[PDB]
C-alpha cells in the first residue's frame, strides 16, 4: 500500500466544501432538458430589475396596498420634504424588503451604483416640477430643498414621459458596504421635494399618488454569502 | 417613422379578429420568448398533433369587469379562462394533452381628467393561498377555476371558520399577491402598467411555460393573469367614479395530443 | 463568453451636457427598467473596475450544504414492551424553511443532488451500562417498493434499493444523486391538480389536493440501527444535509415574505404583517 | 484524463498564472464536483422584455 | 508518507457503490465460457416478448387456468364492453404479473409504446368483427362502443390471420410514468367491443375463447432500479 | 456496436393509409411476436428520442449489494 | 404478391383509427377521383380556412343496424350522418 | 496504464465532452470494478425464433 | 366616423358574422366571428372589412 499521512481537516464535514462522491443511482436514464423560457444565471440579474418601494411604512398604512403610494397635492410651494430615506439598501425598512434588498440580505457585503425611478400616477391635466436628491454621508441629513439642492440631484419635470430616473452613484470610502446598519459604511440620504408645485385645473383631482422603484446598475455586486433574517422557523 | 409610425399606436391581427389601439405603452414579450409550436427534438407524445390554427388561435373577449375606488384587484388563469371559448375550448376538452401561448390584451380607457394605475401581471404557475387555517392546499377544483369570469383579490385575510362544511376556496390578499409574497416585487414577472394619464391598455405576448414540453390543460393552469390597482381610481371630484376593464385574449401556436371522447368536468 | 467571475464594466469619464437627449426621463408603464448608469445623470471620472459577480452566480448562491430534516431512531433493551424505533422520512426540501425559501426565488429548477449525513447518538437513562459502537442502515425506498414495517423485516435486504451502511464515529456519510425528475425540470410550483373532477362521476372520487402533483414525488428514506437490542437504551439522530449541484433555474419569483404554512403557498392568520412602522419623512 | 485550470488569484504572497488540478474518479456526472466555471448573461429578457428595442437617450414613449 | 485529507463518505458502505477489491483466490484457473444458446444483454429484451394476460381475474376464475380466457358468443350486437382495462402496466392486477409488468416492478419509472395482441381461439367456421380501443386519460372511461370509437382504436376482422395487434402509442404529459397507481401519471383506458357480432353456422359452438397478449415496443424503457413487492420473506 | 446507453430509435412521421399491407394482422401461433410500432397502426408525428436502456442492462440490473445471510 | 399480398385483405388508417379486413372485394374510388383540398384556382371564400386534419379526418362508427328477411333497406346522408361526431361535427 | 473514458452527461451546470479516469490496482480481473460499458442486442432470438424470416407488412401465415 | 368631442374616449367592437347561425344579439356571440376592436383617438375613423365569404360565386 502507498505510504500516506493524514493532515488536519481529515474526516471533517465543511458544509461549504466542494468534492466528488459515489452515485446512489448508477447508470440512471436522466431526463433531458427542454428550452424553458426565463432562465437565470446570476442573482444580480434579479437585482437589476425595477421593484416597487414601500415608502409610507406609517402605523396605519404599513402592511397594506397603501404603503406603496406616496401622496402629493396641488398645494402651495414649500421647501419641506415629500419623503426622506436612508441609503441602507439591506437594512432600511423601506428598501430591505424589495427584490434588491431581499437578495442583499443573503450577502454580507454590497457595492456599486443604484437607481431610483419615480412614476407619476396623477391625471394628464396635472403639471409639476419635483426635485429628487442624493446626499453622501458625513453631514446634516437634508430637511429643506436648500440643503438637498447642494448635493447629487435631478430636477424632474412632469409631462408625456410618465417617469423620471435618478441615479445614486457609487460614492463610498470603503470598496464594499455592509448589508446592515453601520455608521462606518453609511451610504447617505435620499430625499424628495417640490421644485415649484403640483398644478391642476378645475374639475380635476387636487391630490395624486406617485409610485417609486429601485434597481441596481450594471456596476453593482455582492459578496460573502450568508443566511438571512427575513425568514425563520421558530419551532 | 418620419412617415408617421409610433409606439402608442398598434394593430394586432389573429385569424378573423383585429385589435386597434391609439394609446399604448408599447408591448411586452414574456422572457423575450415569442410563442412557438413543439419541436421534434423536444417532443414527447408520439401521435400526430391537432393544430386548430385560425379556428382557435384568434381573439376571445371575456366578460367586462368594473373598476372603482373600492376595487382590490382581479385574477384569471390560463387556459381556464378560455375553457368555454368557441373552437379552442372544444379542442382543449376533446384531448388528453394540450399546449398554448397567448396574446393578452387588457383594455381600459378613461379621460385626461381621471387618475389611476392598473398593475397588469403575467405569472407562471400562479399558485394562490387558500381560505383555511385548520387545513392546507384544500381549495377545490371548482373554486380554483372560475373560468371566464375569473376571481378577485381581498385587502384582508379572513379565515374560513365553518370546519363542518368548508368553503374550500381561495383567500388571495392584495398586498401579498394572493400567495405569501410582497406585491411591490411582482414586477420581476412579465408585466405592464396601465397608467390612465399615459395609456389605454396593456399588451402581453405569453409563451408556453412549463416543467414539461406538453401537459394536461384541464388539470393544470400554466399562466396566471393578475390585475391590481397600484394607484386607486380617481375622477374630477366624483366620490364614487367608475370605469370598465375589458380583457381580450388570444391563444397562439397552440397544439393538441391524445384525442378521445369529450371531457365533461364537474365545474360546480 | 462572459464569465461569472469577470470584472464588471469600467466607469467612463463623463463631462457636462446641454442636449436634446433625455436618459433620465422615461416610462415604466411599458414594462421595462431604465438601463441607466451614473455617467448618464452626473459628471463622472474614469474608474477601472475590479469587482466581480462570482459569488452571486446560481451555483455559488446554492453551493452550500443545507439541513432539510432530522431523523430519530433507537435501540432499546430486548425486554422493553415498546418497539425498536426505526425512522421513515418522506424525502423533501419543505420540512425546513431556509433552503426552501432560496430554491423558491424561482419557479422551475434542475440539478444533481448531494446528500450528506451527520449522525449523533446518546444515552437516555440515568443508567451506567454501556453500548458497543453502532452501525446505521440508511435505505432509499423509491415509490412502489415494499416500505419497512419492522426494524428487522425482509425489506432491509435491499437486493435492489440503494442502502448506505454508516459506522458511528466515522466521517459523515455522503452520496450523489442525478436529476431524477419525471419532468424536464423540478416544479417549485404547480398551479393545478393530479385529478379531473368528472360530472358523470361521484364528487369524492374526482377530488384531489391543490398544487399537489405525484402523491409520492420521490419515495422515502428508511433509517435503522443494525445492531441487536442492547440492555442499556441508546437514542440516535440523523441530520440530513442537502446540496444542489450542477444546478439550473428558470422564471424568477418574489421571495417568501411571510411565515411558511404547510407544503403549499398557504398563509396563516396573525402572520401577515411582516413590515415595521417607519414614517414617510424620517431617515 | 487530468483537467488543469486557472485560479483567479486574490491576496498574493511576497512570493505568472497559478493552477489547480482536477480528476474525475466516478463514471456518473452526478458524482462530480461543481466546476464553478460558470457564465453570465444579459438581464434583457427581464429588465427590457418589450417588443420594440429601447434606446435610453430617446423618449421611451413616442 | 504522501499528505492526504479524508473527506465525507469515508469508510462508508454504499450497497450501490462500484469499486475495486482484493481477490480472495489469487491466480485461480478460471473455467472458460462456452457458446450457450439464449443469451440476454438487457432486461428490456424480455419485456419485448409477447406474454399472456390474466384478463378475467374474477372471484372464481382468478388463480386458475381460466383467468387467461376471455369468453365470447354468437349473441346479438351490443354496444357494451367485452372487457375493460386500465393502462397501469405495473400496478393493474391484470398486467402487473405479466413478464412486462413483473420487470416493471423492479423499476420506479416507465416510458414508451406498448402493444396488445389478441388471439381468436374459436372455430374456423366462426366469423366476426371486433373493436379494440385505447382512450388517453382525462375523460369519462369508455363504457360504450360510441365513446371508445372516438379515441385510438383498431377494427379487428376475424379470418385466416388468427390474431390482431393494437399498438398503444406513447401518449403522456410527463417524460416518464410511475410503476404504481398515480392520478398524475395515469395512462388511460384499454377497452374491447363487438363491431358487428360473432356469427356461426349450425353444428358449431356458439361460444369461444379469445386469448390476449402484451409486449413492449422498441421505443420502450425503464429507470430508477428498485426492490419489488411481488415477492417476500415474512420471517 | 449498439451501446446499452445509446438513445432508443426515433419516432417517424406517418400519414394516412389505404393499402394491401396488413401490419396489424398476424398469427401468434407461429411462436413469434409482432414487431409493430405506433406508426404502423396510427398517424404519428416526428419525434427525436433521447431515452436510454442504460439502467436496465444485465450488469446495471444486478449492480447492487444484496444480503444473502446473517451469521 | 408471391410475397402474400391480396385484393381481399386490406388495412385502412386515418388519424388515430385503423380498420382491418380479411374478406374484401377490393375498393371503389367514386368517379376515379380521390378526395382533395380546395385549390387556389377554384377557391371562393377569401378567408384563411380551418383544416381540422387528424382531429376530424378519422373513422367514426355509427349505430349498428339489424339485417333480416323483412328488411327493405337503409339510407343515410352526408354530412348529416356525422353531424354529432366529435371534432368534425363541432 | 491509466484508462480514460467519457461520462454520458445528464444535468449540466451553468459551467465539449467530460471524462473520468480509471486505474487497475490488482493483478486479478475479478478484483476489478464494473465498467458499465455494456452492449445491447436485438431481441430476435426470442421475439421471432421462427425458421422463415417474417415481414410485418405481409400475412404472417401464407 | 366618431363625431364626438376631442375630450371623449372609448373602445367599440365592430362585428361581421357569416350566415347559418343565430344572428348576434350580444357582444359574446359577435366577438366569436370576423371583427375589429376600434379604439377612439386622433385617427377619427375606423374601417372594418367584410370579406367575400360565400357558398355561391355570386349573390
Ligand atoms: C441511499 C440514499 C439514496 C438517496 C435517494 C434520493 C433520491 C430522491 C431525490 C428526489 C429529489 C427531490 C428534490 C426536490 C423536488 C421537488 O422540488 C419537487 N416537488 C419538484 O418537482
Amino acid at each position: 500500500g502507498l505510504p500516506v499521512m493524514n493532515t488536519p481537516g481529515s474526516n471533517q464535514y465543511l458544509t461549504a466544501d466542494n468534492f466528488q462522491s459515489p452515485c446512489a443511482l448508477p447508470e440512471f436514464d436522466v431526463t433531458p432538458p427542454i428550452d424553458i423560457p426565463g432562465e437565470v444565471k446570476n442573482m444580480m440579474e434579479l437585482a437589476e430589475i425595477d421593484t416597487m418601494i414601500p415608502f409610507d411604512l406609517s402605523a396605519t398604512k404599513k402592511n397594506t396596498m397603501e404603503m406603496y403610494r406616496v401622496r402629493l397635492s396641488d398645494k402651495p410651494h414649500t421647501d419641506d420634504p415629500i419623503l426622506c430615506l436612508s441609503l441602507s439598501p439591506a437594512s432600511d425598512p423601506r428598501l430591505s424588503h424589495t427584490m434588491l434588498g431581499e437578495i442583499l440580505n443573503y450577502y454580507t457585503h454590497w457595492a456599486g451604483s443604484l437607481k431610483f425611478t419615480f412614476l407619476f400616477c396623477g391625471s394628464m391635466m396635472a403639471t409639476g416640477k419635483l426635485l429628487v436628491s442624493y446626499a453622501p454621508p458625513g453631514a446634516d441629513p437634508p430637511k429643506k430643498r436648500k440643503e438637498a439642492m447642494l448635493g447629487t440631484h435631478v430636477i424632474w419635470d412632469i409631462g408625456l414621459q410618465s417617469s423620471c430616473t435618478m441615479v445614486v452613484p457609487w460614492i463610498s470610502n470603503t470598496t464594499y458596504r455592509q448589508t446592515i446598519d453601520d455608521s462606518f459604511t453609511e451610504g447617505g440620504y435620499i430625499s424628495v421635494f417640490y421644485q415649484t408645485r403640483i398644478v391642476v385645473p378645475l374639475s380635476t383631482p387636487r391630490e395624486m399618488d406617485i409610485l417609486g422603484f429601485v434597481s441596481a446598475c450594471n456596476d453593482f455586486s455582492v459578496r460573502l454569502l450568508r443566511d438571512t433574517t427575513h425568514i425563520e422557523q421558530k419551532a | 417613422e418620419a412617415c408617421g409610425y409610433s409606439d402608442r399606436v398598434l394593430q394586432l391581427t389573429l385569424g378573423n379578429s383585429t385589435i386597434t389601439t391609439q394609446e399604448a405603452a408599447n408591448s411586452v414579450v414574456a422572457y423575450g420568448r415569442w410563442p412557438e409550436y413543439l419541436r421534434d427534438s423536444e417532443a414527447n407524445p408520439v401521435d400526430q398533433p391537432t393544430e386548430p390554427d385560425v379556428a382557435a388561435c384568434r381573439f376571445y373577449t371575456l366578460d367586462t369587469v368594473s373598476w372603482t375606488k373600492e376595487s382590490r384587484g382581479w385574477w384569471w388563469k390560463l387556459p381556464d379562462a378560455l375553457r368555454d371559448m368557441g373552437l379552442f375550448g372544444q379542442n382543449m376538452y376533446y384531448h388528453y394533452l394540450g399546449r398554448s401561448g397567448y396574446t393578452v390584451h387588457v383594455q381600459c380607457n378613461a379621460s385626461k381628467f381621471h387618475q389611476g394605475a392598473l398593475g397588469v401581471f403575467a405569472v407562471p404557475e400562479m399558485c394562490l393561498a387558500g381560505d383555511s387555517n385548520t387545513t392546507t392546499m384544500h381549495t377545490s377544483y371548482q373554486n380554483a377555476n372560475p373560468g371566464e369570469k375569473g376571481g378577485t383579490f381581498t385587502g384582508t385575510f379572513t379565515p374560513d371558520n365553518n370546519q363542518t362544511s368548508p368553503a374550500r376556496r381561495f383567500c388571495p390578499v392584495d398586498y401579498l399577491l394572493g400567495n405569501g409574497t410582497l406585491l411591490g416585487n411582482a414586477f420581476v414577472f412579465p408585466h405592464q402598467i396601465i397608467n390612465l394619464r399615459t395609456n389605454n391598455c396593456a399588451t402581453l405576448v405569453l409563451p408556453y411555460v412549463n416543467s414539461l414540453s406538453i401537459d394536461s390543460m384541464v388539470k393544470h393552469n400554466n399562466w396566471g393573469i393578475a390585475i391590481l390597482p397600484l394607484a386607486p381610481l380617481n375622477f374630477a371630484s366624483e366620490s364614487s367614479p367608475e370605469i370598465p376593464i375589458t380583457l381580450t385574449i388570444a391563444p397562439m401556436c397552440c397544439e393538441f395530443n391524445g384525442l378521445r371522447n369529450i371531457t365533461l368536468p364537474r365545474l360546480q | 463568453a462572459a464569465t461569472s467571475r469577470d470584472a464588471l464594466p469600467n466607469t467612463e469619464a463623463s463631462g457636462p451636457t446641454h442636449s436634446k437627449e433625455i436618459p433620465a426621463l422615461t416610462a415604466v408603464e411599458t414594462g421595462a427598467t431604465n438601463p441607466l448608469v451614473p455617467s448618464d445623470t452626473v459628471q463622472t471620472r474614469h474608474v477601472v473596475q475590479h469587482r466581480s459577480r462570482s459569488e452571486s452566480s446560481i451555483e455559488s448562491f446554492f453551493a452550500r450544504g443545507a439541513c432539510v430534516t432530522i431523523m430519530t431512531v433507537d435501540n432499546p433493551a430486548s425486554t422493553t414492551n415498546k418497539d425498536k424505533l426505526f425512522a421513515v422520512w418522506k424525502i423533501t426540501y419543505k420540512d425546513t424553511v431556509q433552503l426552501r425559501r432560496k430554491l423558491e426565488f424561482f419557479t422551475y429548477s434542475r440539478f444533481d443532488m448531494e446528500l450528506t449525513f451527520v449522525v449523533t447518538a446518546n444515552f437516555t437513562e440515568t443508567n451506567n451500562g454501556h453500548a458497543l459502537n453502532q452501525v446505521y442502515q440508511i435505505m432509499y425506498v423509491p415509490p412502489g417498493a415494499p416500505v419497512p414495517e419492522k426494524w428487522d423485516d425482509y425489506t432491509w435486504q435491499t437486493s435492489s434499493n440503494p442502502s448506505i451502511f454508516y459506522t458511528y464515529g466515522t466521517a459523515p456519510a455522503r452520496i450523489s444523486v442525478p436529476y431524477v425528475g419525471i419532468s424536464n425540470a423540478y416544479s417549485h410550483f404547480y398551479d393545478g391538480f393530479s385529478k379531473v373532477p368528472l360530472k358523470d362521476q361521484s364528487a369524492a372520487l374526482g377530488d384531489s389536493l391543490y398544487g399537489a402533483a405525484s402523491l409520492n414525488d420521490f419515495g422515502i428514506l428508511a433509517v435503522r440501527v443494525v445492531n441487536d437490542h442492547n440492555p442499556t437504551k441508546v437514542t440516535s439522530k440523523i441530520r440530513v444535509y442537502l446540496k444542489p449541484k450542477h444546478i439550473r433555474v428558470w422564471c424568477p419569483r418574489p421571495p417568501r415574505a411571510v411565515a411558511y404554512y404547510g407544503p403549499g403557498v398557504d398563509y396563516k392568520d396573525g402572520t401577515l404583517t411582516p413590515l415595521s412602522t417607519k414614517d414617510l419623512t424620517t431617515y | 484524463g487530468a483537467q488543469v485550470s486557472s485560479q483567479k488569484v486574490g491576496a498574493h504572497e511576497n512570493s505568472s498564472t497559478i493552477n489547480y488540478t482536477t480528476i474525475n474518479y466516478y463514471r456518473d456526472s452526478a458524482s462530480n464536483a461543481a466546476s464553478k466555471q460558470d457564465f453570465s448573461q444579459d438581464p434583457s429578457k427581464f429588465t427590457e422584455p418589450i417588443k420594440d428595442v429601447l434606446i435610453k437617450t430617446a423618449p421611451m414613449l413616442n
